[PDB]
């Protein structure tokens, strides 16, 4: 609660972490950035 | 008195009873295995009475069920019991879980118009949000509709029989051959169910013990981007006539495709559709119209399922 | 309920080397001459036709034949199991070269076209050499052939004129087969495919005349409307053929010859001695299936 | 070491003869024994 | 339009009111026996 | 002539009721599962609560009735028997055997 | 050293032995009478299915 975000480079609504990791092989970082995946969990 | 004569023709034409061998008690396992072995040994000897006991056998066949293990994000909990199943096997190295494509799910992977299929888009808008979780697994819904290799990957399976739907992983049981019965012991005829929006019925014409059901997967391009289409057909006309009847249905699609591809036309673009054979329906069994939350869904009785290869038509 | 067991006796015992080679191929689809149960060794395998091979004479034979599966190899004899239409069995993946089957596929039964080590087992206890067919999944079973049909054609142009074919470009795109995300490097040193390449090229020149001669006769008010669309896919040079340079008795025998190479070439690729696998274990190699003819 | 049954437990068909004659003096003697157990043994009740 | 054209039209509309009247699957049926697990066999075991 | 030594393996056989996994189960011998209604064996729940009075106000006695489903399980086994033994142990001529 | 820092995510599988506690009398079992289907008949031998 002292600061809102550690980095808004990955936490942004238009963050490129969403751009990289939303779109055949394995995807490790997909589990944190994909918004619609989080609703399954 | 004459009904007592019919009480003998019934009780002499019944099949023999299936042997019940109790595996919980001790001296009732001895009396049950012995009456297998004392009764099979008199179905092998060359006398006339032992040949009399070998003729009463009634060989009724049983279907062959498949055990599929699906993500719950790609298979909706609201699916009518008897929905058809397409498998998808693009990559093998994972081999963890399986993709099963109901026709109301494959409607979202195509991107085909909601004016061609008016009712089933609203139902595919509530069972799936935007078709993302269905299409998160295929990175080639733009390169399998150009090169024309989507029909080579689907293998039709059969209707739903049993689905233990969980939160994360859905376990689905199908019926591949034969009449689709529920595997559990109150065996009910789970027949194949299709929405009335997808199925296009073709029909003095003779009828056999057969009216088949075909699956056509048609490539097209809407909004100058690749997007296939899938319809179901039903006629007992023989394979030479139905291929002539499907091309009449898609005259307005072949014309309006090659106008869009008039200038650039690569060799991979030429493949158009493919027709499978999903199974047979016996004539004298009409389909019953049924509404589900509202979706007009046909239900077939005694749909015994078969499988044919995809054959390209154009 | 019903008996399906084809006991193949042998006039002499098998060798200690010859026994163990058949112990490996204990789940194996074999063609077989007749359906009854007491047969000799000369009835099994493709050695009745293949022991200088030809393609179409084996491919048409595999439709008309009675297929059967090994179950037991004792020393003095064999024992098989006849395979009926819509009959559940249990096949083992044993075929050399290995192709890695998958569940929910459609296995097709093809003639062998690789070497004489992978295909046959040479027995010398009796004087017969049993030949195993080529059981490959159907989508891979045609990509393994339509690329070697390419190799057999371009290896005949470079024999007549070597300056037209690049050898380094040839074996970079033909000897690799990509299916199910896997790459299978095939083994090629082809007198098997000398029936297709003389049927597919003898059809290669009759089609540009045959589709113009069939369009100039079928022009009328009652033309089917989709043929107006495919009236443009035909090239520019094909629509400049003078059909007057051949006589009317010659243009009959360039259709009746042409229509026979259209059908008989189409029939052997739509042959259906295939079988639908519904369970497969990748490390035990045992697969359940059901046979389905045509 | 622990102790269990030797065989699977089998079901028993009860309710065959309902005997329908049931009298009032026997019903009052049964009802006094039924209500007295709640004072005596609340967990063990016939 | 399938309720009327099927024969026995009065028994058809009456037997197709079971879907409104039915609340548990032992609704119209009587009770005859009991299948205990024993002689009293619990207050908590499954009785048939 | 000379002797021949035979050694046979000894395998401990499994009975389910003997293994102590069956302390987590009630094992009921039954006859006929053909006759149960689908997805339903109802069982009624009664949960008692504390007596009234003196500043103690409970959420008075609630009763569920919850219908739960039996879950089917399929078990397959194969027995192979030689036809010589079945035929010699049962003959029309009931004279004894060597 | 360029101006931006960076973070790294790695996964890792672990084979893990487990302990399963079960309580007394939690599930009730039933037994049906098993049926003897016969199949794969031969003059040499007979196979059964239970």
């Amino acid at each position: 609660e002292c600061r809102s975000t550690n980095n808004p480079w990955a936490s942004q609504r238009g963050s490129l972490g969403d751009v990289l990791y939303n779109i055949g092989m394995y995807s490790p970082c997909r589990q944190f950035f994909h918004k619609e995946d989080i609703m399954r969990y | 008195e004459n009904a007592a004569r019919l009480g003998r023709q019934v009780l002499g034409l019944l099949p023999p009873p299936t042997h019940r061998v109790s595996l919980t008690r001790g001296p009732e396992f001895a009396r049950g295995v012995r009456d297998l072995l004392s009764k099979y040994a008199a179905s092998t000897r060359p006398t006339v009475g032992s040949l009399h006991e070998a003729l009463r056998q009634a060989p009724f066949r049983q279907p062959t069920y498949g055990d599929f293990l699906v993500y719950s994000q790609t298979f909706s909990p609201q699916e009518p019991l008897g929905t058809f199943l397409f498998s998808f096997k693009q990559e093998d190295n994972g081999s963890s879980m399986d993709m099963l494509l109901t026709p109301t799910s494959l409607f979202m992977l195509s991107g085909m118009e909601a004016a061609k299929a008016p009712q089933t888009h609203k139902v595919a808008g509530v069972w799936y949000g935007s078709g993302s979780g269905l299409a998160d697994f295929i990175p080639n819904l733009s390169e399998l509709m150009d090169t024309g290799e989507f029909h080579t990957l689907l293998t039709p399976v059969g209707p739903m029989v049993q689905s233990v739907h969980s939160t994360f992983v859905t376990k689905v049981t199908s019926a591949m051959k034969g009449v689709g019965l529920a595997r559990d012991e109150p065996r009910a005829h789970v027949g194949l169910t299709l929405p009335c929006d997808m199925l296009v019925d073709l029909d003095r014409e003779p009828a056999g013990l057969n009216v088949t059901i075909y699956a056509s997967l048609v490539y097209l391009r809407v909004n100058q981007r690749p997007s296939m289409a899938l319809t179901f057909f039903q006629s007992g006309k023989g394979f030479a006539e139905v291929v002539a009847m499907i091309k009449d249905h898609f005259t307005d699609v072949i014309r309006t495709k090659y106008i869009q591809l008039r200038h650039e036309l690569y060799i991979n673009r030429l493949v158009f559709g493919a027709v499978c054979t999903l199974g047979t329906v016996p004539f004298d069994s009409h389909p019953v119209h049924q509404s589900l939350n509202s979706l007009p869904v046909l239900v077939f009785a005694n749909f015994e399922a078969a499988c044919g290869p995809w054959t390209v038509f154009l | 309920a019903l008996d399906k067991s084809i006991v193949v006796n042998l006039t002499s015992r098998l060798f200690a080397d010859e026994l163990a080679a058949l112990q490996s191929k204990i789940g194996s689809v074999l063609p077989l001459g007749d359906c009854h149960r007491l047969q000799n060794i000369q009835a099994l395998g493709l050695g009745c036709v293949c022991s200088s091979p030809d393609y179409i004479q084996i491919m048409q034979y595999l439709s008309k034949c009675t297929l059967a599966v090994l179950e037991e190899v004792r020393p003095d004899s064999l024992r098989l199991t006849r395979m009926d239409p819509s009959d559940n069995l249990q096949i083992k993946n044993v075929y050399a070269p290995f192709f890695q089957w998958d569940s929910n596929t459609q296995l097709a039964v093809l003639p062998p076209l690789f070497s004489r080590k992978d295909s046959t087992i040479v027995l010398e206890s009796n004087g017969f050499d049993i030949v195993f067919p080529m059981v490959v999944p159907q989508q891979l079973g045609h990509a393994i052939l339509q690329q070697l049909l390419v190799y057999h054609i371009y290896s005949k142009i470079s024999a007549g004129a070597p300056g037209d074919v690049n050898m380094a470009e040839l074996d970079l795109y033909t000897t690799n087969v990509s299916f199910m995300g896997r790459t299978y490097r095939l083994d090629v040193d082809l007198r098997v495919l000398d029936d297709l390449s003389m049927y597919l090229c003898i059809l290669s020149a009759l089609v540009p005349r045959g589709c113009l001669r069939l369009l100039t006769a079928l022009v009328r008010h009652d033309r089917h409307p989709l043929t107006e669309v495919f009236e443009g896919v035909v090239p520019d040079e094909v629509t400049r053929i003078d059909l007057d340079q051949l006589s009317v008795p010659d243009d009959i025998t360039r259709m009746r010859v042409m229509f026979s190479y259209l059908q008989s070439l189409s029939s052997i690729f739509n042959l259906g001695p295939r079988l639908h696998v519904y369970a497969y274990s990748a490390e035990t190699l045992a697969a359940s299936c059901w046979y389905s003819p045509r | 070491a622990m102790s269990g049954p030797a065989a699977y437990a089998s079901y028993v068909v009860r309710g065959a003869n309902l005997v329908t004659a049931v009298s009032y003096g026997r019903a009052m003697r049964n009802f006094e024994q039924f209500m007295a157990r709640i004072v005596d043994h609340p967990n063990a009740l016939p | 339009a399938t309720l009327e054209q099927r024969p026995f039209p009065y028994l058809a509309t009456e037997a197709n009111l079971l879907t409104q009247i039915k609340e548990s699957a032992a609704d119209g049926l009587f009770k005859s026996f009991q299948l205990l697990l024993g002689k009293d066999a619990r207050e908590g075991s499954v009785r048939f | 002539e000379a002797l021949l030594g035979v050694y046979t393996n000894v395998v401990e056989f499994v009975k389910f009721l003997e293994t102590a996994l069956a302390a987590a189960c009630v094992n009921t011998e039954f006859k006929d599962l053909r006759r149960m209604i689908d997805g339903k064996i109802q069982f009624k729940i009664s949960m008692p609560t504390i007596a009234h009075g003196d500043g103690r106000r409970p959420n008075k006695q609630r009763q569920y009735i919850v219908m739960k489903a039996c879950n089917k399980h399929h078990i397959g086994a194969e027995i192979e028997l030689a036809a010589a033994d079945i035929e010699l142990l049962f003959a029309e001529k009931e004279t004894p055997l060597d | 050293h360029p101006g931006f820092a960076m973070t790294v995510v790695r996964t890792d599988e672990v084979l893990a032995e487990h302990i399963l506690y079960c309580s007394r009398a939690s599930t009730s079992m039933f037994v049906g009478l098993p049926s003897v289907v016969r199949r794969e008949v031969r003059s040499d031998a007979v196979t059964f299915e239970i």
